[PDB]
DNA sequence: TAATAGATTAGAGCCGTTTA
RNA sequence: AAACGGCUCUAAUCUAUUAG
């Protein structure tokens, strides 16, 4: 019989400096580290996919729950956890209406057009890909 | 009467009253923290008074530096004192040290003796003890809040110090053959035979014929090898090189240990088709499998082997591969190779992935442990190894009890 | 097949964090089977999505979601196929207790069909960049530059790492291997091994549980039973316990996902995106060198 | 020259705190001395 | 002459959102005229200013 | 150049969502 | 491509040897 020796499991920390294991209890207990005011959302896809992402944007704001609550922690929304907006209704929407390629092409330039020539500032683009 | 009051330093200490304030609330219990609850306008000192004296039920000082000497804190402390008099309950006052700059010896004389709840480093842990505090006192939804309890509890679940065993999945090679020979069949051996095919391991090396085999045993099948002189040949002490102490120029060390291997795996190979076991296709190597049907109630030593899912049949296979890294062992790696009625194997690969994930869904440590002993034990000759047919004289021995491990940490199973 | 890492590539010249969402993982209950249960069912890991999308939204929007808890550099270097493109991730502490997390971008291209290995002058020009990253990080020379991969460490790119490194600082090699058939099982229970556990087959290798069973979830970051991650120290002088106390904490910082932990170090996998991000597309010169842009 | 190289030094710090820094940057505001 | 112009062309590529402001402008009062009263009197506009 | 192994390595796909 | 895993398939390389 040969021993098995341990590593302890590591700490991360979090706001206030508490640290805790996993990602979920310490985001859900004290938030992140840094304060971000917000996220300014763009949304690059169908208008299908649009209402696709602005649904679920508001789903996201409140307490989501897994079938399993102990064995993966549940979401207390993204408000509660991160101290910060990501609200559905302020989405800077790019409608779209070698195949790869143009396919790339496509979303990309939208992208490229809305942060060279558009004013409405974007934190993160969701490419809402279709299927 | 049923109110929970949080004293604290207002100028500099506001984020673990804020946290502790809401956290608290979640729970379900009614809190006063001054930074959240006092009223805009209000005279303070007068709603202080008319809380701290009618409905608060339990007393908690936030107890870092920035308080114990500030007036404030000190006045909502000495009147929570004459409560704690008026009312003669114990441990009505709960002190709360946050600050690891102070000592239990700096503390102010008004608190000191009582115990403080520990939330020096961990305000998790620390809020968990004032729950059960809170619990021991009998401090006063029923589906929301009790995920949040559970998770303060659980959040510093860590793993017991236990001791615990375990089955590993190699399986030890309990003795070789005294001797590897290299034997000198120069022309006997037909240059373009597969030696694969042969009854016997052996591998074509350096115009040599190595193997673990007599050299007269390879007749049946190559009838020129007969007369061959037995000087001719090469005898290497198989312990020599698994230690690693025989190095020579004709043959280098890390070489004869990778032929060794080969022998294993290409004997494993032979062995299993006489072990009454069907074979299937990987994109690495060989699994043996058990037919439905051929085993008593698909049933071996209370293990279920082979079984059924979704008009289909699914058979637990092994793939063995040698190594000799650690020591002399044998890899084993388990498999569920699924056929459409028990007899015919099912052609394409893709529903095989499909089957195979969906069958290893629901099974878990204790039934692979359970299939993988019972097919290594199915497979033995004698009790406690496995023969592997490497010569008429000599044979290969595979343990058939797995390497045993075993640690100073473990957990408690979820019943 | 290549959408998402060409995407990531051409939108990689002029830094925009992105984060590319597929409609059935938003929106997963309209889109069927056709004859049945939704093809992607998410109904029991929902809020755990619900986790992760956040997490990455947090990340790429700038956002720190946690840290670790000096002085060592974690240089998780990956091998592409394309000749051969190593692309490397770096982690390290600075003054301010903070954990900069970048990459180690620029990658570094063996021509070699088949050799996973970097030739003298790019393996110089990879622990050069990493080291003058540090240096104007924290101001100093890294003690102990921690260069892990997947892959074992040749002699010849290792003399060129020590001879290009400064004086006072030890680089350790360790090669991290997936899919190792050790299958440690437990007799007693019906759980699996429980994470943490380690198995020290010599001074410079063992097998790391880095996922399994754990006590804090009352389940298994694995299905099945836990596959060990082999930790060698191939290259370089250090401990076994240090080395895979290292490899535990690098397991941690999936900003990626919302998950306890991952099998792997995170300094590795980081390095596997980026550089499949990288040779998605054409070359790009001097990348963003920072992961809102890749993962 | 002296203004191609002290344009420099601004750029290529906002350059690279905004290609390899992680925490994102609205506007950057360049305190320029007198 | 030309930081301001150069600088923001040079940042055009890569699409940053830039502001220049002089230590003269946000501290006006520190930087005296070595006889008396700062080079740029922003006392009348401060509120102007930081509007 | 082909082949026969063993050791490393690497890609892609594919299914399940971690036993209460 | 929310993600992490387990498995499946496939390819290449480095060795050692043999036939080209
Ligand atoms: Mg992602």
């Amino acid at each position: 019989m040969k021993e098995l020796i341990y590593i302890e499991e590591p700490s991360i920390l979090f706001a206030h400096g508490q640290k805790c294991t996993d990602p979920r209890d310490g985001l859900a207990l004290f938030g992140p580290l840094n304060q971000i005011y917000g996220i300014k959302s763009g949304v690059v896809g169908t208008q299908k996919g649009l209402q696709i992402f602005k649904s679920y944007l508001d789903k996201i704001q409140k307490p989501i729950y897994n079938h399993n609550n102990i064995t993966r922690p549940m979401f207390p929304g993204f408000e509660a956890v991160f101290g910060c907006k990501w609200e559905s209704q302020n989405i800077v929407f790019k409608e779209i209406t070698k195949r790869t390629y143009d396919l790339v092409t496509l979303f990309n330039d939208k992208i490229i057009t809305a942060n060279k020539n558009d004013e409405e500032r974007v934190d993160v683009w969701f490419v809402i890909v279709p299927e | 009467r049923n109110k929970i009051f949080i004293s604290h330093a207002t100028p500099e200490d506001d984020d673990f009253t804020r946290w502790l304030s809401l956290k608290l609330i979640g729970l379900g219990y009614e809190v006063w923290c001054d930074i959240l609850f006092l009223d805009k306008g209000v005279d303070f000192w007068s709603t202080i008074e008319k809380e701290i004296r009618e409905n608060t039920c339990k007393f908690l000082i936030v107890s870092s530096t920035a308080g114990n000497k500030r007036e404030g804190v000190l006045k909502e402390l000495a009147v929570a004192t004459k409560v704690k008099k008026h009312l003669q309950d114990d441990m009505f006052i709960i002190p709360l040290a946050i600050d690891e700059n102070l000592s239990y010896d700096d503390i102010n004389i008004e608190i000191v003796r009582l115990n403080a709840i520990d939330f020096k480093k961990s305000w998790a842990k620390g809020l968990q003890d004032l729950l059960d505090a809170f619990e021991k006192q009998n401090v006063p939804d029923h589906s929301k809040s009790n995920l949040l309890y559970q998770q303060i509890f659980l959040h510093d679940k860590q793993a017991i110090e236990k001791e615990e065993t375990y089955d590993s999945n190699w399986f030890p090679i309990i003795s070789f053959p005294n001797e590897l020979r290299f034997h000198r069949y120069d022309w006997r051996l037909p240059k373009q035979f597969d030696v694969r095919t042969l009854a016997f391991p052996a591998i074509r090396y350096k115009e040599y014929l190595c193997t673990f085999a007599w050299e007269y045993d390879f007749i049946h099948q190559l009838p020129k090898t007969e007369t061959y002189n037995g000087q001719e040949s090469i005898r290497i002490s198989t312990s020599d090189i698994l230690s690693g102490r025989y190095d020579t120029d004709f043959i280098r060390n890390y070489e004869c240990q990778r032929l060794i291997v080969q022998l294993i795996n290409k004997a494993f190979e032979l062995r299993m088709k006489d072990k009454n076991v069907r074979e299937y296709q990987m994109s690495k190597t060989f699994a043996y499998w058990i037919e439905k049907g051929k085993l008593e109630k698909d049933k071996f030593e209370k293990i279920k082997l082979v079984g059924k899912q979704k008009n289909k049949y699914w058979h637990f296979g092994i793939s063995a591969a040698g190594k000799l890294y650690p020591s002399p062992v044998l890899m084993v790696s388990s498999h569920i190779i699924f056929t459409m009625d028990g007899i015919n194997l099912i052609k394409s690969k893709s529903i095989q992935h499909s089957s195979r994930r969906k069958q290893g869904k629901n099974w878990w440590n204790d039934k692979w442990r359970e299939k993988l002993l019972a097919f290594i034990r199915f497979l033995s000759d004698d009790q406690n190894a496995i023969y592997l047919n490497v010569g008429s004289e000599e044979k290969i021995l595979i343990s058939n009890k797995p390497l045993k491990f075993f640690g100073k940490m473990s957990y408690v199973t979820p019943s | 097949a290549q959408f998402h890492d060409q995407l990531k590539a051409r939108l990689l010249e002029h830094t925009i964090p992105t984060q590319i969402l597929r409609e059935s993982t938003l929106a997963w209950r309209d889109f069927k089977n056709t004859f049945g249960a939704p093809i992607r069912d998410f109904s029991k890991i929902e809020g755990h999505l619900a986790w992760t999308i956040s997490t990455a939204a947090y990340y790429k929007a700038g956002g720190k979601p946690w840290k670790l808890g000096p002085g060592v550099c974690y240089l998780g270097l990956v091998y592409k196929k394309i000749q051969n493109a190593c692309c490397a991730a770096q982690m390290f502490l600075d003054n301010g207790d903070g954990t900069v997390f970048k990459g180690e971008v620029g990658p570094w291209y063996n021509p070699e069909k088949g050799e996973y290995h970097l030739k003298p002058k790019e393996a110089k020009a990879l622990l050069t960049q990493a080291l003058e990253s540090y240096k104007e990080q924290n101001k100093s020379y890294p003690k102990e530059v921690f260069i892990h991969a997947r892959t074992r460490f040749n002699d010849e790119e290792w003399n060129a790492f020590n001879e290009v490194t400064p004086k006072n600082t030890n680089l350790v090699g360790v090669t991290i291997t997936k899919s190792k058939p050790l299958k440690l099982y437990k007799t007693e229970g019906a759980f699996p091994i429980m994470r943490g556990n380690a198995y020290i087959v010599d001074e410079k290798k063992a097998f790391l549980w880095t996922l399994g069973f754990v006590p804090k979830l009352q389940s298994t970051l694995s299905m099945e039973v836990p596959n060990p991650i082999f930790i060698e120290i191939n290259k370089g002088e250090a401990e076994i316990q240090q080395v895979l106390k290292d490899i535990l904490a690098l397991t941690k910082l999936n900003y990626n996902a919302c998950i306890y932990a991952d099998g792997e170090p995170v300094t590795l996998r980081f390095a596997n995106k980026i550089g499949e991000i990288l040779t998605a597309s054409t070359e790009i010169k001097t990348p963003p060198l920072a992961f809102k842009y890749y993962i």
